[PDB]
RNA sequence: UGCUGAAAGCAUCUAAGCACGAAACUUGCCCCGAGAUGAGUUCUCCCUGACCCUUUAAGGGUCCUGAAGGAACGUUGAAGA
RNA sequence: UGUAACGGGGCUAAACCAUGCACCGAAGCUGCGGCAGCGACGCUUAUGCGUUGUUGGGUAGGGGAGCGUUCUGUAAGCCUG
RNA sequence: GUGAAGAGGGAAACAACCCAGACCGCCAGCUAAGGUCCCAAAGUCAUGGUUAAGUGGGAAACGAUGUGGGAAGGCCCAGAC
RNA sequence: CCCGGCGAGGGGAGUGAAAAAGAACCUGAAACCGUGUACGUACAAGCAGUGGGAGCACGCUUAGGCGUGUGACUGCGUACC
């Protein structure tokens, strides 16, 4: 239920949720992603950008 | 304070057009269930009670791809073990939407449990742009 | 403001809540500390730069104020299932929150 | 049961493709059927005067020469548990 | 005597194998409370509070401890129309 | 290997039989073997083959111009099918 | 005083502190029942559940997450000795 709004949208663009996370946790800064991503839901059109912080490497 | 979903009756029913007939059908037939409790509509209530209806648009081509589809008996002996018996095999048998080679959901919520109630709510006509017999207001 | 702590209330991350954590291993009903254990707190999460993250820490922090947790709550099970027969056993342990945000 | 004809210039209903086929499976055959509440409908037919209470799409509640009508209405009966 | 060998349903690769890799994930060791035994510490010491080690399923046995419908007493003593 | 006065997560639902493993709580993290599209709650992943049969949860005494991978070999363009 | 069957029982009167002391005489619950405030509700499985909660007869709050139980959804499980 939680982690529907960090696939739901994205998985169209590409972005499913487990492949992308052996992206995400290379960063050892991020690894808390299991609930609190959870502002996806209503924050969407500035959610929206947050894909594009390491794009040209993370991708 | 709390953040489960109740009811919730039903919010999110998804009013798409299953061009997936025949075509690439045994990939998602198996994931009616998912879409109808998932998949896009996860984000709500994702296991209880909810709603759904996709807009159907051909029975009898099953695709289903293999030995299966010509010797595979549909069986129910509705009655006392029925006795005498029946055999019409999976394309002979699609050639009706009839209980259990057109559904889906009968081999997917497979007890009875979560689908209940909301049992024909998919129309479960068959016809095209020759018969709609779907919603009026526009569709996806 | 957000409580960047985590310890068996990491729910807690919202600027009010207001929201469990433990009761500690020691004095734990006086009111308060007074002093701020943290000063990382957010920095995206109250700016016109969102992020649901913690790189920043802006010039707020978090009183020592563990409150009075003191009128004992529900809690207690006990034990059957076979001869399992127990009644007592149940050794006490609670949650609670802050006193009062005043940031 | 063979048709053209190959796998393997052979031989050949089969391998691509063809065509019929019998208590059989299928079928508006016999016989009840959504009582299959998945709860769909055709056809033929029938009822449209005035208002009231507020926690309002939820209603709940009135008051129209009383209309054609209905089970009791007197024996019963063809079914009479 | 209803097809009844994954629980289903048989998925032409989703698969089978081989190389990578991230989530799910009993009670399972972690957050962090609480603490019955047997030991070790700071020291106290009638003895104990916390630290630190082993570790906390418990019908045959020995250890060791809690409370009561009231009888026999605390007690013309304090309590009650 | 601790079995019932042990209760059920193993290996199929063969409570005993692999063996250390549950006191007691959480809208808090997750360990193993099973898997991981599913009724089921995470990649239609990236990197490498084989298979094109429904193979996969039915083998033994044999067979067989269906093919697959490897390395040595036999006949051969003064002409081996 | 009143009522019916020149009856039973009641409804007030009243000796009474009392008629939940009324002559089927005990200041008084246990097996089972009659009408009601609300339910779940004539598609039922699986010790009739505690959950997790949606809003319902009702009763608080200048709003403030509730003081109430048949228990739509369904999760868990087989309470014995």
């Amino acid at each position: 239920l939680w982690i529907a709004r960090i696939n739901a949208a994205a998985r169209q663009n590409g972005i499913s949720y487990s492949k992308f996370i052996n992206g995400l946790k290379k960063a050892s800064v991020e690894i808390d992603r299991k609930i609190l991503a959870d502002i996806a839901v209503f924050d969407k059109v500035a959610f929206t950008a947050l894909v594009e912080k390491a794009k040209a490497a993370l991708a | 304070m709390k953040t489960f979903t109740a009811k919730p009756e039903t919010v999110k029913r998804d009013w798409y057009v299953v061009d997936a007939t025949g075509k690439t059908l045994g990939r998602l037939a198996t994931e009616l269930a998912r879409r109808l409790r998932g998949k896009h509509k996860a984000e709500y209530t994702p296991h209880v009670d909810t709603g759904d209806y996709i807009i159907v648009l051909n029975a009898d081509k099953v695709a289903v791809t293999g030995n299966k589809r010509t010797d595979k008996v549909y069986y129910h002996h509705t009655g006392h073990i029925g006795g005498i018996k029946q055999a019409t095999f999976e394309e002979m048998i699609a050639r009706r939407p009839e209980r259990v080679i057109e559904i889906a959901v009968k081999g997917m919520l497979p007890k009875g449990p979560l689908g209940r109630a909301m049992f024909r709510k998919l129309k479960v006509y068959a016809g095209n742009e020759h018969n709609h017999a779907a919603q009026q207001p526009q569709v996806l | 403001m957000y409580a960047v702590f985590q310890s068996g209330g990491k729910q807690h991350r919202v600027s009010e809540g207001q929201t469990v954590r433990l009761e500690k291993l020691d004095i734990a009903t006086g009111e308060t500390v007074e002093f701020a254990e943290v000063l990382m707190i957010a920095n995206g999460e109250e700016v016109k730069i969102g992020v649901p993250f913690v790189d920043g820490g802006v010039i707020k922090a978090e009183v020592v104020a563990h409150g009075r947790g003191e009128k004992v709550k529900i809690v207690k099970f006990r034990r059957r299932k076979h001869y399992r027969k127990q009644q007592g056993h149940r050794q006490w342990f609670t949650d609670v929150k802050i006193t009062g945000i005043s940031a």
